[PDB]
């Protein structure tokens, strides 16, 4: 799989040796080529993984995530190259270096075949993100956002390292294959209870679970647009990947240890979804919607059925694409009016019609309109939950209605009504922004054409 | 046509009555059918025969892959990883084949229900009982394994069911 | 004469039915005068830059910034633990969780007990 | 063979052709409403034939033409039911729609 | 289903007879007809419900088109309190609206007849709720009530619209569309009900005072 | 309905129960009962695919009417005698159902009268 | 915001707000696409009484009609072959209890 | 140009759909399932050639 | 087609027509500069009634704050013309 | 066709709309009368409704209160 | 809408507003013209009866009773003009209203059509630019040091001047912009 890893490490010096006015062109072109190359991982087998070497492997769960990462980097470049125009060439190359390092760490993370290497890269992803947020953010809250993000992650991730070394000493290996084949049941013990908590809590925080989610609004709101895109699209799914990889050793304790988290994920689903109804800031609204969708994914992983796993994979991919698109759409208005308040610039459909239809399509995808992959994932999770308990349908339906309510509320507030009178600096949409929106949204529909590619290994 | 096997996708005789009109009025359906076939089916048949004779000029074959019958999870030592891997792959392939068997029976049942019209409740008894048997056996084999299923968990489920059955049978024999 | 109208929270009292408008004192009249003065000076301040040919962008509204700040970042500095806040937080944060836990635990206990004892209508339950 | 299936699917398919031509150099002219009204009228007159076939011989069909997913034992396919309800309701809806678009060509003339 | 349909049809018919916006009256009539469809579903007559759907489409759509013609002619006015004498000012619109209102009320041998009278007869001849039956009959009466409301307040009397008269319905598009739906609302019930095969057992033996229940309540 | 008025306002035990019926044996008052005759066999109704509720003792006329409808397709008014025959058979079936209801009603009438008379005799 | 004067020349006509005036804490709850507190022709606590009474009366009368059902003076409908035993599901190896209907 | 619309909007789509149904969809089992035609007493089956017997001596009570 | 492009002449003609159909105004005494309070001796209620009459005639409503200070037919025609963007 | 506003006069009509409206109203009424002439039973009923209280105790099969 | 409001409404203003509202709701109740005329003359007489009263306290008390009666007898669904703030066509054409400054963002190929229109637009922009400073100066002269007491604006007092703060009033989009 080094045929994908090495070209990114070559993106590094090509960026650092390109001339001052062609960094963006070269980065975009070669990132798109790398995504085309990584598209070859979708040819997955039906029984086992693709064991490239002793250190790297791929199955049908990590291949869509890798494709999403490689595809997201060019979108991040295109959206970033607007607000960094006045920046010096050295710091622009530094920003591109941060993005490239993030993509490389994610690529190795999604394919590491043993748990300690996966942990090392999963934590290494923190440094470029923190630097991006706290160096290229706009307001003075970026420092606190970075602190919250970093310490929320590490507080949950250090016990995971302790538990991982404990497991390796007790069993002898941490390779995913050996771990799966030699799996043994976990007894109902206090020691096993705390081992379960240590193995689960890092990925709980990374989702984030409701209650441990207070870092996400700060981090996603204070970050630059590329940081927000990478946080919402990919970095939230590391928790889901780790959860669905490490739950193979936590049975049968999960059957009764998932009871609290499930509740926190279900009721929390409602609570965050209600917060979006009263958000005066667009970015915070998008962040809280991300929290609710991730709560649904947590339920899917915790109930641990094949339909739930397929739904979780589909929902992870669909939410990544949708949230990235929503953040980019909000950023266009932000660069227009330099304010994040939703009611400031109103009636934008009159002045930006094509951007208005992008807004409509993004909102329709967000509220899970059939036959999008968003709906496929949500519906599979809902059916799995109904099999788990028939009373869950009440909470799921409440969440569906509130999701539609706040999605269309945001669309109506920003796009419809009458324009604000004094705002006269709304220029026509650039080709770059429309191309960015189209490149976000076309893969979503092309994927609902062939959904088995994002349904995971349980398919 | 012969593109599939009639024994696995069995169909009825398809007896159709003969047209016996009681009235001398022209039948619009027959005239519309004649116009349709002349204007549509003839060009479609011509194009298909042209494409078929093009395909006949370059004919190649593809084959169905054959798999051996390696030892199963019951013939593997506790920590032998090669035998475990072989048995696990074989079990997963068998699981896929069983899924397709259930799919075939479900297709049979759906086709029977659509074909039989208003008599489906009585005329689709054999298909319903076939589906009941097949689904019962599939549920006995693979249900409740969850995600992270394997040959070992299936074997443990089978062993537990067999232990319960043996205990019940010996209790009954104790009467 | 006629049955009265009883106002409430979601159906307020009309102005023409409000006795506060039919008993006017000079203090209220000068209060209305200064209210109109404040409104008029704000309107002038807005209109002076609204009609400026050389202005390009967004006219900053301090009221909007004050509102968003008060609704977002000014809440915690002004929060104080009190019996009201403590009880409300405990209730609205823990009660729903325990209620849903009890409901789901009871439902799943019933389902599992029925499954072990041997009747749940599990026929055709292949997909789970 | 059996024009029932072909005609029933064609009635549904031809309605999408104006949506395909929503980007051509007809959506920007004033001939587009007449184009859509004509398409709906043609769809109605085409759907009148399967209705005749049902009224004659009571013909009913199901057409599973495209297979989408197979999860484990649940196969999801693009399947159309062409029983009495569908073949009777489709022409009525097409007729009502034809009349309403003809009316809208006058009601919304200034839009 | 039966109770839901009965309460819906009666409630919406009750709300309709005091409305002054013409579109609102037609909308509440639509809701009442949908309630009647749920009632006939609740008595195990799905095919009658589908038949009623197919017939109701015709005259309800053309009634809305007539309302739109009136609204466009009277300078975008929808309140019936400002629609005066249009019986002579709009002859085609008034004849189409009268025919639609008669088909809606179940006047014999019209499209509404072959569905609504059969639905009422089946409801009268079933082991059903007593309250649902009574609500259905009262809704059948209120249908004629609000049809009378529309016709009386929009077409009879003296003008109540602004003096600048723009009344002009001489456009082939409007005339042809309404004419097609009018031919439908006259002949479609007879054509359709005589061609579909019998999918249910009829009610061939019922008391004379009960065979006329729909007509009687409509007249009252 | 008047029967509803009598049942829900008068002596309900003196009126038949529509759900629980018949209460008396079919030969309680009939010296000789003749079994009802079915004209169409099971296979014919199955092949005609009539319906699960149209397969009553009048299904032969329905089969004839369906055949006449299918055979004379373009002229949809050419089946009036068959339609009338099916309606008349259904009407006769409804008359028999009404006769059964009335017979059960007056059998309960006689049973109540006989019980009260026997109780009166027991009073002496 | 619906209670605001619709004829005053607001700086934001749809929102009905002027530049610089204090904004209500719950403005986004009163944006007039949402919760409306305008006075009503009928007093609150009178509309509630009427609506609750209507709904409760309908529920009670529906239950009453349920336990006093309407029907016709007819006997149960009869079906020829043991009430269509073979066609209503089947089980053709049982020979169930005969269901015979006699002439009347 | 007199009747181009019918050729381009009806004939071509029906050709494509008829091809796709006759040679691709119907190539697989059970993709197209029709309701069994009704059989009445007195008809003759086209293939078998048998004749269904008449329906048992109507009492003819008119 | 919708209503024709109403002009200044039509507005003035129709306002004067409506005012001439008023039984409290002498038709030959009424001109287009004629003040309602002075040149015709009407009171506030009459002016309110005239305003409602013009509202009913022209199909739109003049708010009370604006209507109370229209005391000449020329003022009314100017207000109506300004509302409908009549420039000819 | 061009029709002008009239300002408090009855609107100018056309012979076409008048004859069309009259033709369709006449068509409706003719259809109603013709159908009632041919298919009156669909409104008035066809088969007689029997009276149960007239039936004799013998055809209902009940003994005269003997046993 | 076009008139600067005052700090309060006088008793005569309130009486006239109640009179207009009562007449409108009465017309809503009496749909026919002759019946409305009869009851409107009765209402006019009822208003005329107390117009001569000199005691202001009992006058405002009678106004209060009048207000209470109106609320009780008001129409639940009064007639609203289509373009009125409650009508069925209130804000129907706001989606077609485009501000004029949008024309500054047009492509040169777009401005190639309508050359005369953009020449006139350049004239208007130049006029606004030359008049702005005089408008600001005039507005600065006429207001008290404590700020304006009302939102009424003054006119131009010189031959070459323009009424201050005129651009957005004059360049309204239209009532039917499309
Ligand atoms: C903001 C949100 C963050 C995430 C929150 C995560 C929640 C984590 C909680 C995990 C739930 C399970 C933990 C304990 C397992 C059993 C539950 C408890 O009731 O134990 C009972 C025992 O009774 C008592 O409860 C024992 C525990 C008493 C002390 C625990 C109370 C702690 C208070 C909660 C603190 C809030 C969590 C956050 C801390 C910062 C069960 O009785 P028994 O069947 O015999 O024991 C089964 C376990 N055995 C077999 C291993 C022995
Ligand atoms: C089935 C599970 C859920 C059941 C329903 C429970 C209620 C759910 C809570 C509703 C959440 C609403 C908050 C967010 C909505 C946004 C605010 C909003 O939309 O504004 C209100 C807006 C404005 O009102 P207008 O009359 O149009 O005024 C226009 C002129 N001024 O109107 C609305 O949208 C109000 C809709 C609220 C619906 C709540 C009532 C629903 C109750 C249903 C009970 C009946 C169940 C049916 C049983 C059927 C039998 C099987
Ligand atoms: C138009 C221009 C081209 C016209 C010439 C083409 C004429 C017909 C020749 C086509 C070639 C034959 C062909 O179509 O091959 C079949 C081929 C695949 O065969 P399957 O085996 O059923 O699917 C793969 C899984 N086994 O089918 C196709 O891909 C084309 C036909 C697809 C149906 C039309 C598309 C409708 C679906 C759109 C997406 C809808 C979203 C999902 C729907 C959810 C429904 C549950
Ligand atoms: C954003 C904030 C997130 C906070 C997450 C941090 C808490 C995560 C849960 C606790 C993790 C600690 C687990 C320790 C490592 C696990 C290794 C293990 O399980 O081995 C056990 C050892 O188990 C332990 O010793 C666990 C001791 C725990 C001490 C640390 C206390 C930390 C706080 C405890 C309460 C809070 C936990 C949940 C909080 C959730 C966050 C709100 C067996 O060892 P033996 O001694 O050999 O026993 C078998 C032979 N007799
Ligand atoms: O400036 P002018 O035009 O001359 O105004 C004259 C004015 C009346 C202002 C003047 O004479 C004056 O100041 N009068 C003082 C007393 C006064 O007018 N008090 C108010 C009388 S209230 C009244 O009685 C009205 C009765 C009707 C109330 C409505 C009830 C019906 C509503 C139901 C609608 C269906």
């Amino acid at each position: 799989m080094l045929k994908i890893i090495i070209p990114t490490t070559m993106l590094l010096p090509m960026t650092w040796m390109s001339k001052h006015n062609m960094i963006w062109i070269n980065a975009t072109v070669h990132s798109l080529l790398i995504s085309l190359i990584s598209l070859s991982l979708l040819n997955q087998l039906g029984e086992n993984s693709l064991n490239f070497s002793l250190t790297f492997f791929s199955d049908s769960l990590s291949a869509p995530l890798l494709v999403l990462t490689t595809w997201l980097l060019p979108l991040m470049l295109m959206a970033s190259q607007s607000h960094l125009s006045k920046e010096t060439t050295t710091r622009k190359k530094l920003y591109i270096t941060m993005l490239i390092l993030l993509q490389l760490f994610l690529i190795m993370t999604f394919t590491a075949t043993e748990l300690i290497l996966f942990y090392i890269l999963f934590e290494a992803t923190l440094v470029p993100t923190l630097i991006i947020i706290t160096r290229w953010g706009n307001q003075t809250e970026r420092l606190n956002a970075g602190l919250y993000f970093l310490f929320y992650t590490l507080a949950g991730s250090l016990p995971l390292l302790v538990a991982l070394v404990y497991i390796q000493n007790t069993t002898g290996s941490l390779n995913f294959l050996i771990i799966h084949y030699w799996s043994h049941p976990l007894s109902n013990s206090w020691s096993n209870i705390f081992m379960w908590l240590a193995c689960i809590m890092a990925f709980m925080v990374k989702m984030p679970l409701y209650g441990l989610h207070l870092w996400l609004p700060k981090a996603h709101v204070e970050a630059p647009i590329a940081g927000s895109m990478v946080l919402a699209a990919v970095l939230l799914k590391l928790g889901g990947y780790g959860m669905m990889r490490i739950t193979t050793i936590l049975n049968p304790l999960t059957n009764y240890m998932a009871y609290p988290f499930l509740m926190l994920s279900m009721w929390g689903m409602i609570m965050t979804s209600s917060i979006c109804l009263r958000q005066t800031d667009l970015k915070s609204l998008i962040a809280y919607s991300s929290v609710s969708h991730m709560a649904l994914v947590i339920v899917a992983i915790m109930i641990q059925t094949p339909w739930s796993f397929m739904g979780a994979t589909a929902l992870m991919i669909a939410h990544g694409l949708t949230s990235s698109m929503l953040f980019c759409l909000a950023n266009t208005n932000y660069e227009r009016v330099h304010s994040r308040t939703m009611i400031l610039a109103r009636g934008l459909q009159t002045l930006l019609p094509l951007m208005a239809t992008w807004w409509l399509v993004a909102s329709l995808t967000n509220l899970a309109l059939p036959p999008s992959i968003n709906l496929i994932g949500e519906l599979f999770i809902i059916t799995a939950s109904f099999s788990w308990s028939n009373i869950t349908i009440i909470l799921m339906g409440m969440n569906m209605m509130i999701t539609a309510l706040y999605s269309l509320y945001m669309l109506i507030t920003t796009q419809r009504g009458k324009y604000t009178h004094h705002i006269n600096n709304i220029k026509p949409s650039f080709t770059r922004e429309n191309a960015l929106m189209a490149l976000h949204i076309l893969p979503l529909l092309l994927l609902t054409l062939n959904p088995k590619m994002i349904l995971g290994p349980l398919y | 046509p012969d593109s599939w096997d009639k024994d696995v996708y069995p169909e009825p005789p398809r007896r159709t009555p003969a047209p016996a009109p009681q009235t001398s009025l022209p039948n619009p359906v027959t005239y519309l059918t004649k116009i349709f076939d002349l204007l549509v089916d003839r060009p479609v048949t011509l194009a298909r025969e042209f494409i078929e004779q093009q395909h006949a000029k370059n004919r190649y074959y593809y084959y169905h892959r054959e798999f051996r019958r390696v030892p199963d999870i019951t013939e593997c030592e506790e920590k032998d990883i090669l035998c475990m891997f072989e048995a696990e792959m074989q079990w997963r392939r068998d699981y896929k084949v069983d899924q397709e068997i259930v799919n075939i029976i479900q297709e049979r049942l759906k086709a029977c229900q659509q074909r039989e019209g208003e008599s489906y409740r009585q005329n689709c008894a054999k298909e319903l009982e076939q589906f009941t048997q097949v689904s019962k056996a599939f549920q006995d084999r693979y249900s409740d394994l969850g995600a992270h299923y394997s040959a070992r968990k299936c074997l443990a489920k089978q062993k537990q069911r067999m232990l319960a059955e043996r205990k019940a049978a010996k209790e009954a024999a104790a009467a | 004469s006629f049955p009265k109208y009883k106002p409430s929270r979601l159906a307020t009292l009309p102005a023409t039915l409000d006795p506060a408008e039919y008993d006017i004192s000079p203090e209220t009249r000068k209060a209305q005068a200064e209210r109109l003065a404040i409104r008029s000076r704000l309107k002038r301040e807005y209109l002076l830059q609204y009609n400026d040919p050389n202005r390009l962008g967004v006219i900053e509204d301090p009221a909007l910034i004050r509102w968003t700040y008060a609704r977002s970042a000014n809440i915690y500095p002004n929060f104080r633990p009190t019996p009201k806040t403590s009880l409300l937080g405990a209730l609205f944060g823990i009660g729903p969780l325990f209620f849903w836990y009890y409901v789901f635990k009871t439902d799943r206990d019933k389902k599992e007990k029925l499954i072990q004892e041997g009747k749940l209508d599990q026929t055709f339950n292949i997909s789970y | 063979m059996n024009p029932f299936a072909s005609l029933t699917l064609t009635t549904l398919t031809i309605l999408t052709i104006p949506i395909m031509m929503s980007n051509s150099n007809i959506y920007k002219t004033n001939l587009y409403p007449n184009y859509v009204k004509t398409t709906v009228s043609y769809a109605f007159t085409l759907s009148l034939v399967p209705l005749l076939m049902f009224m004659h011989t009571g013909q009913e069909m199901i057409i599973s033409n495209w297979h989408w997913m197979t999860l484990q034992t649940v196969e999801l396919s693009l399947s159309f039911k062409m029983d009495y309800f569908s073949v009777m309701f489709i022409p009525v809806a097409l007729f009502v729609t034809w009349s309403i678009m003809e009316f809208s060509m006058w009601y919304m003339h200034s839009d | 289903t039966l109770c839901l349909g009965a309460i819906t049809t009666l409630f919406t018919a009750l709300c309709a007879i005091t409305q002054n916006d013409i579109k609102k009256i037609v909308a509440f009539s639509t809701s009442s007809q949908l309630g009647l469809m749920m009632v006939t579903i609740g008595i195990n007559q799905p095919h009658l419900a589908f038949l009623h759907i197919c017939m109701h489409a015709f005259f309800k759509a053309m009634l809305f088109m007539c309302s739109g013609s009136i609204i466009h002619s009277l300078n975008d006015e929808q309140d019936i309190r400002k629609m005066g004498g249009l019986y002579k000012a709009m002859p085609f619109t008034t004849t189409a609206l009268i025919i639609g209102s008669l088909a809606l009320t179940g006047m014999p041998y019209l499209t509404g007849f072959y569905s609504k009278d059969l639905i009422i007869e089946a409801v009268n001849m079933s082991y059903t709720n007593a309250w649902a039956l009574l609500m259905t009959l009262i809704a059948t009466s209120l249908t004629a009530a609000y049809s009378t409301r529309i016709i009386f307040f929009a077409f009879l009397g003296k003008p109540r619209f602004p003096p600048l008269v723009l009344i002009n319905e001489n456009n082939p598009l409007l005339i042809n569309s309404i004419k097609r739906l009018l031919i439908g609302s006259i002949f479609a019930g007879f054509i359709i009900s005589n061609n579909i095969p019998p999918m249910t057992v009829p009610n061939t033996t019922m008391p004379l005072y009960m065979k006329m229940t729909a007509l009687i309540v409509t007249i009252m | 309905g008047a029967h509803l008025a009598r049942r829900y306002l008068g002596d309900a035990s003196k009126e038949p129960d529509p759900l629980r019926m018949p209460t008396f044996p079919p030969d309680y008052g009939f010296p000789e009962r003749k079994e009802r005759e079915m004209v169409a066999t099971q296979q014919e109704m199955n092949d005609a695919q009539l319906m699960l509720q149209q397969r009553d003792y009048c299904a032969h006329y329905l089969i004839q009417l369906l055949k006449c409808k299918r055979d004379s397709f373009p002229n949809f008014l050419a089946c009036k005698h068959e339609q009338h025959d099916w309606d008349y058979c259904e009407h006769l079936d409804y008359v028999k159902r009404m006769k059964e209801f009335e017979r059960e009603r007056r059998l309960l009438q006689r049973k109540k009268r006989r019980e009260q008379r026997e109780a009166e005799m027991a009073r002496g | 915001q619906q209670e605001r004067d619709p004829w005053y020349d607001w700086d934001h006509p749809d929102l009905r707000l002027n530049w610089g005036e204090p904004i209500h804490w719950d403005l986004d709850m009163y944006i007039r696409n949402r919760v409306d507190t305008s006075p009503t022709p009928v007093s609150w606590n009178t509309m509630c009484k009427h609506l609750f009474g209507f709904v409760a009366f309908m529920l009670f009368m529906f239950w009453v009609g349920e336990i006093y059902p309407s029907y016709q003076p007819v006997g149960p409908k009869q079906y020829p072959y043991n009430d269509l035993y073979l066609e209503r599901g089947g089980d053709p190896t049982k020979e169930p209890e005969p269901v015979v209907h006699y002439e009347i | 140009r007199h009747s181009i619309f019918a050729v381009t909007h009806v004939l071509i789509p029906v050709w494509i759909i008829h091809y796709y149904l006759k040679y691709h969809v119907t190539a697989k089992p059970y993709t197209v399932v029709e309701r069994k035609p009704r059989i009445f007493p007195g008809d003759t089956i086209l293939e078998t050639g048998e004749v269904i017997p008449l329906m048992k001596e109507f009492p003819d009570q008119h | 087609s919708d209503a024709p492009p109403l002009t200044l002449e039509a507005i003035k003609d129709r306002v004067l027509y409506v005012l001439k159909l008023y039984d409290k105004i002498d038709p030959e005494k009424l001109s287009v500069n004629s003040h309602f309070m002075k040149d015709l001796g009407l009171d506030s209620l009459d002016q309110v009634e005239i305003i409602m009459a013009m509202e009913d005639e022209f199909g739109f409503e003049i708010p009370d704050i604006d209507a109370e200070k229209l005391m000449c037919p020329q003022e009314i025609v100017d207000y109506i013309a300004d509302k409908k963007d009549v420039y000819e | 066709v061009h029709i002008e506003p009239r300002y408090r006069q009855f609107p100018q009509l056309t012979r076409s709309q008048l004859i069309q409206a009259e033709f369709f109203s006449a068509t409706m009424w003719f259809w109603i009368l013709w159908r009632f002439w041919h298919d009156s039973d669909a409104v008035l009923g066809h088969f007689p409704y029997p009276d149960p209280s007239q039936w004799t105790d013998e055809e209902l099969g009940i003994l005269p209160d003997d046993e | 809408a076009f008139s600067a409001p005052a700090a309060y409404l006088t008793h005569q203003q309130k009486v006239l507003r109640l009179y207009k509202r009562a007449l409108r709701h009465l017309e809503s109740w009496c749909v026919h013209r002759d019946k409305y005329r009869y009851f409107a003359c009765l209402m006019r007489a009822r208003f005329d009866e107390h117009k001569n009263e000199k005691d202001m306290v009992k006058a405002t008390q009678l106004l209060r009773q009048a207000e209470e009666e109106f609320w009780y007898g008001q129409h639940p669904q009064p007639y609203i003009f289509p373009e009125s703030p409650g009508g069925t066509s209130y804000e129907r054409y706001e989606c077609y209203k485009v501000p004029e400054w949008c024309l500054d963002d047009w492509h040169p190929s777009e401005k190639a059509m309508y050359p005369d229109y953009f020449a006139k637009r350049e004239q208007w922009k130049r006029l606004r630019r030359e008049s702005w400073e005089r408008e600001v100066k005039q507005l600065q002269e006429e207001t008290p040091p404590g700020g304006p007491r009302t939102e009424a604006l003054p006119p131009a007092r010189k031959e070459g001047d323009l009424p201050p703060l005129w651009w957005h009033i004059v360049t309204r989009p239209r009532e039917r912009p499309m």
